[PDB]
RNA sequence: UAUGCCAGCUGGUGGAUUGCUCGGCUCAGGCGCUGAUGAAGGACGUGCCAAGCUGCGAUAAGCCAUGGGGAGCCGCACGGAGGCGAAGAACCAUGGAUUUCCGAAUGAGAAUCUCUAACAAUUGCUUCGCGCAAUGAGGAACCCCGAGAACUGAAACAUCUCAGUAUCGGGAGGAACAGAAAACGCAAUGUGAUGUCGUUAGUAACCGCGAGUGAACGCGAUACAGCCCAAACCGAAGCCCUCACGGGCAAUGUGGUGUCAGGGCUACCUCUCAUCAGCCGACCGUCUCGACGAAGUCUCUUGGAACAGAGCGUGAUACAGGGUGACAACCCCGUACUCGAGACCAGUACGACGUGCGGUAGUGCCAGAGUAGCGGGGGUUGGAUAUCCCUCGCGAAUAACGCAGGCAUCGACUGCGAAGGCUAAACACAACCUGAGACCGAUAGUGAACAAGUAGUGUGAACGAACGCUGCAAAGUACCCUCAGAAGGGAGGCGAAAUAGAGCAUGAAAUCAGUUGGCGAUCGAGCGACAGGGCAUACAAGGUCCCUCGACGAAUGAC
RNA sequence: GCAUGGCAAGUCUAACCGGAGUAUCCGGGGAGGCACAGGGAAACCGACAUGGCCGCAGGGCUUGCCCGAGGGCCGCCGUC
């Protein structure tokens, strides 16, 4: 709908499977011409660079995706606690971008190159 | 009068007769009173609900122990508008007519004047939009209705120097106020208006600020946003003829 | 506090040509029109023939309706008329804006007003 | 700026004192409460009057002065000119929801007519006829003795 | 100078203000019944740890199938441990499984348990056996049938009014009710079932003729639709249960015919596309859901962060809205376009099967009784002589008759067939779904943005609050000192900011601690206004002021 | 009542219908309302588009003298 409640409410409450899509990320130039599409949905196995942020201008594996909190865990992006101890700084995938995808799984990859859907 | 025709390249391509609504005398006024009513009519209709604060069987305690003849439940006060949690005294009314009424014939008059508004390139200078141009309105080919892609409309407007009020609505407004909570986040100036006469023009409606009608139904709001006369319009080559007999 | 553009210039141009020329109708008829609307004169083709004159200007501070009969040929000068006053008035004379009859006599001479 | 835009600050909002404004009381009742006591002023007096006959045996009849026709007659060209000629009944707005058609004779007739009513007055006749007219009665005009 | 006064400063207290919105409020469109096959509601259980909420039901935050979805998941809820998922989990849709006890609650009883096979109770059918079936209770209002106030208005009050309102009893549905004229009565050579909407109209009518109450015909619209019995004449030619056998019903009439375009019958003409029954069975539209979906994350500067400024570039049938560390069409979700499915429209429209429309002449064969109508008594209504109904009593005709047309009777005229019945659509509501807003913005708006009908009050009926905001990211404070100490304090670490450190954005006033200026232990009380002195004063946002003399010099005006 | 504005011997549509950019808006819809004649309980009858005199504003003239809308005082007309 065009009211702001409303708007946001349904992307605080969309059920598990409907997160997906607040996971998504831009894709690199080769990989837009290479699948056809301008974003996909971030996996634990790509590899990402930061565009914005503190961490602008990093780049590294994806480790982990929450999709409760609709963030993602990139490999040396992290923040030093108090006892010293290295913990990750949450990503909003919007300000990253896929330069590298991990396509163990044939499902995705199907997807990917399917020309009907995207993933 | 006269009017010069542009085909899809901006090139003059003949011309036709100003109809003579176009002549009518402008009046603000009866423009002012035609959007104020189109304005007024689209409002909903709203209140407060009508037992807010009356479910309660509080009571006062009358004289006696020294304190406000108040009603009271449970030690605290109720119903009464001076009291926090009471009801509105004289709050917005459902039963409210928040609809205004205009003869048909003022309504036309208004019509008809915004119309002659339009060929007035002092009027539409003092309107606000940005031109280049001499002429007003500007009259094109009917070609234009079978255009599709923005960007074609783009390059006739440029090409008519006429892009640059385009180019002044490309600028919206972050409104103060908590009209943003309900959805009124943004505003923002209105540019050109495209008349058309089979469909209204699917190519041009997304360029920023502008509006897009039919000769057949163009109202005194999308000639004069807000009232103000002397909207930047084009109109189609038939669009300018079945306009003439509004 | 007049609403209408055109009324408000009217009623200047009005003040303009009584204040300039050799006339008094003009500051007259502004004066009338600066009265409430209910004041303004509402006159019927009957009367116009019955106390106009031919080279006479009749001026009416208001506008002119079509019920009755005009035979004599006169010019009329009113601030409206309605279609029909209009139509009928051309036919045997000729009906002109309070703006024209300013202009083609702004010393507002040999003039007749009626209401 | 309106009156009632400038009673905040007042108190009494042009009431007077305070005391004025409660309920009924200051109104000497609701309604019409006392039109025949402490309010009788100005009031319908009290009583009946006169009777009224069935509505479905009442007749309505549509009238027109000789006035309204005869300024009317050139205009009137999508009708009869003789020697005009006009049937009223054709004339008359209203005509049809109405039981008869008479003519009433106010006013003046500069022309000689031939009129065709199911009624005229005497003035309405005598003015008709005086101007080298004449009058013509209809069949349902026929109603006369 | 104590006690102290006024104003301010630093720090509290407090939570105003500003900004924000997971909640309200209102409107609009769609949709709309559930239950003995045990509903709705409640109780009690159910998790590794589990108090509340949500879910679920001893298979207990879940089991199974199909389709979607996808590399993550184990609800709210950001813990610890452990586990599940490529044998495709989570999640969503549809369908199915399980579904304790109380509850209409139905074997009997009972404050959710207990005692010894159960449709308890009332009915229909009946194999007369609970064998087959029905009813019961729920639902926001809407709807239909009954019962029916008073405060109040009349400036008192009784008729009248408030009002057939509030409230009560009974009952149905998705909508109800009404409905194919014993009509209307713009009186006509006219209209043609019924709701409803606009109007007719505050008109006619009522009324201590006071205050007040108050239609209808018609017309313009919406939507349209018309049929079935009783009897005459036939007389078992019939219906229900069962696979069947067989049983039950039915001459007190099943079934045929027929239904005011009167019908039947006898004698004819012609013909059916009327009607009724059943079969098939949508388009489109609307509502919701879903798939797809263009174009920058480029330079410099500022910043903790660019979504800012300046520069360069791009899409647009997409410049609605939201999200993302600040003003985003081009970073993400979406949006336009196009497409798909479900639901409703609707078992309707169309189409097809069968039936067979109608007309002439003759025939007093048929056509609904406590009725039509009258009287007594009441209520009700605009209904006045002329509304509708209840009650007591009386009481008809038979189509060659009867009723109506706003007093009664009689004639004429016009209309129409009561005392049997069914009937789509157009209209009411808002539970449920979705959308919307010149509505409110946390003392507002719901009582409820939070544990909300929660905590709590009352024997009970019933009554009933308050509580929103760390941060970009928990980076949610390691180590050390102190202390009885997981307290508190100090020092220290993080962050742009801890004067962002937990009811943790901002942080008013009242007011409190400390303190600066002024006054102050010989002096008097609406706390000030206006004049004039003291003392006090960083900048900025005000820059004037004083004395000699001179010029001008009103009223007034000297030694 | 009043101010403003449209149209004017007329004026306005209501429900509702079509369109569409779909609660706005464009077109249609004059049913009906009020005004265009009154008086009378009713039956029923049915009026000054000007005949006279004053005269404000305004106009004219040869500068007091003409014309004089509106207004004032009368006549006369409709009906009980
Ligand atoms: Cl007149
Ligand atoms: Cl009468
Ligand atoms: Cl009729
Ligand atoms: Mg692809
Ligand atoms: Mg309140
Ligand atoms: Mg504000
Ligand atoms: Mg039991
Ligand atoms: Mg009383
Ligand atoms: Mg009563
Ligand atoms: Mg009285
Ligand atoms: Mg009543
Ligand atoms: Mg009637
Ligand atoms: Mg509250
Ligand atoms: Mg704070
Ligand atoms: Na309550
Ligand atoms: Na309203
Ligand atoms: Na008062
Ligand atoms: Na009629
Ligand atoms: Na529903
Ligand atoms: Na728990
Ligand atoms: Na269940
Ligand atoms: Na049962
Ligand atoms: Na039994
Ligand atoms: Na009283
Ligand atoms: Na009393
Ligand atoms: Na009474
Ligand atoms: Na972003
Ligand atoms: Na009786
Ligand atoms: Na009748
Ligand atoms: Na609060
Ligand atoms: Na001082
Ligand atoms: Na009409
Ligand atoms: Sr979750
Ligand atoms: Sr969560
Ligand atoms: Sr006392
Ligand atoms: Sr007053
Ligand atoms: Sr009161
Ligand atoms: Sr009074
Ligand atoms: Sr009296
Ligand atoms: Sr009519
Ligand atoms: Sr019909
Ligand atoms: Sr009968
Ligand atoms: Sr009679
Ligand atoms: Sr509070
Ligand atoms: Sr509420
Ligand atoms: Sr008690
Ligand atoms: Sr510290
Ligand atoms: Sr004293
Ligand atoms: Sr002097
Ligand atoms: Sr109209
Ligand atoms: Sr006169």
């Amino acid at each position: 709908s065009k009211q702001p409640d409303k708007q946001r409410k349904s992307q605080r409450r969309a059920p598990l499977h409907e997160r997906h899509k607040q996971v998504r990320a831009t894709l690199s130039a080769d990989l837009r011409e290479e699948y056809g599409q301008r974003n996909v949905r971030v996996n634990a196995g790509d590899t990402v660079e930061v565009l914005r942020g503190d961490f602008a201008g990093e780049e590294g594996e994806v480790i982990n995706v929450d999709l409760d909190k609709a963030v993602i865990h990139v490999e040396d992006v992290t923040l030093e606690k108090t006892d010293g101890e290295e913990v990750p700084r949450p990503l909003d995938t919007s300000n990253v971008r896929v330069t590298d995808l991990d396509l163990e799984d044939e499902k995705r990859e199907a997807r990917l190159e399917s020309e009907d859907d995207s993933a | 009068m006269q009017a010069t025709i542009y085909d899809l390249d901006g090139n003059t391509d003949g011309e036709v007769d100003l109809p003579d609504v176009f002549e009518t005398p402008v009046r603000s006024d009866l423009i002012g009173k035609a959007v104020r009513a189109a304005q007024a009519n689209r409002k909903q209709d709203y209140g407060s609900d009508e037992y807010a604060g009356l479910r309660t069987p509080a009571e006062s305690f009358g004289s006696g122990r020294g304190q406000a003849h108040v009603p009271k439940l449970d030690g605290r006060a109720r119903r009464v508008p001076q009291a926090v949690k009471g009801r509105s005294a004289h709050p917005p009314k459902t039963e409210k007519d928040r609809s205004l009424d205009l003869n048909d014939k003022e309504r036309q008059l208004a019509v008809r004047s915004a119309l002659a508004a339009t060929a007035d390139a002092d009027l539409v200078a003092d309107r606000g939009h940005e031109f280049d141009r001499d002429e007003v309105p500007v009259v094109v080919s009917d070609d234009f209705e079978d255009l599709v892609k923005t960007q074609e409309v783009v390059s006739l407007l440029e090409a008519l120097d006429v892009h640059a009020d385009i180019d002044r609505a490309d600028e919206t407004k972050i409104k103060a106020g908590q009209g943003s909570a309900r959805g009124r986040k943004y505003r923002r100036p209105a540019s050109i208006l495209f008349v058309t006469s089979d469909e209204p023009s699917t190519a041009a409606r997304n360029l920023a600020g502008a509006d897009v009608a039919t000769a057949s139904e163009v109202n005194t709001e999308d000639l004069a946003p807000g009232g103000a006369p002397g909207r930047l319009t084009v109109f189609t080559e038939s669009a300018l003829a079945e306009v003439a007999e509004r | 506090s007049k609403t209408n553009p055109r009324l408000s210039s009217l009623i200047a141009d009005l003040k303009s040509a009584a204040r300039s020329s050799g006339g008094a109708v003009w500051g007259d008829v502004a004066e009338r029109l600066e009265k409430p609307r209910r004041t303004h004169a509402e006159v019927n083709l009957g009367r116009i023939e019955r106390y106009a004159q031919e080279d006479e200007t009749v001026v009416v501070p208001g506008k002119v309706l079509g019920s009755g009969v005009l035979q004599k040929d006169v010019t009329v000068a009113a601030v409206d008329f309605s279609g029909t006053a209009e139509t009928k008035i051309d036919q045997v004379g000729e009906a002109v804006s309070l703006e024209q009859a300013i202009e083609n006599n702004p010393e507002g001479s040999h003039v007749r007003v009626i209401r | 700026t309106s009156k009632k835009k400038r009673q905040r600050g007042s108190r009494t909002h042009g009431g007077g004192s305070h005391k004025n404004r409660r309920g009924a009381g200051h109104r000497g009742g609701r309604g019409d409460a006392g039109r025949d006591k402490h309010e009788f002023h100005n009031h319908e007096p009290l009583g009946k009057s006169g009777f009224k006959r069935p509505q479905k045996v009442q007749e309505e009849a549509a009238t027109i002065d000789v006035r309204e026709i005869d300024e009317n007659v050139t205009l009137l060209a999508a009708d009869d000119v003789a020697e005009f000629r006009v049937d009223v009944r054709d004339v008359v707005e209203e005509a049809d929801d109405a039981d008869y058609v008479k003519v009433l004779g106010a006013g003046q007739v500069r022309h000689e007519l031939t009129l065709i009513a199911d009624d005229f007055s005497e003035g309405a006749r005598e003015k008709v006829e005086g101007a080298g007219g004449s009058v013509e009665l209809t069949d349902l005009g026929e109603e006369r003795q």
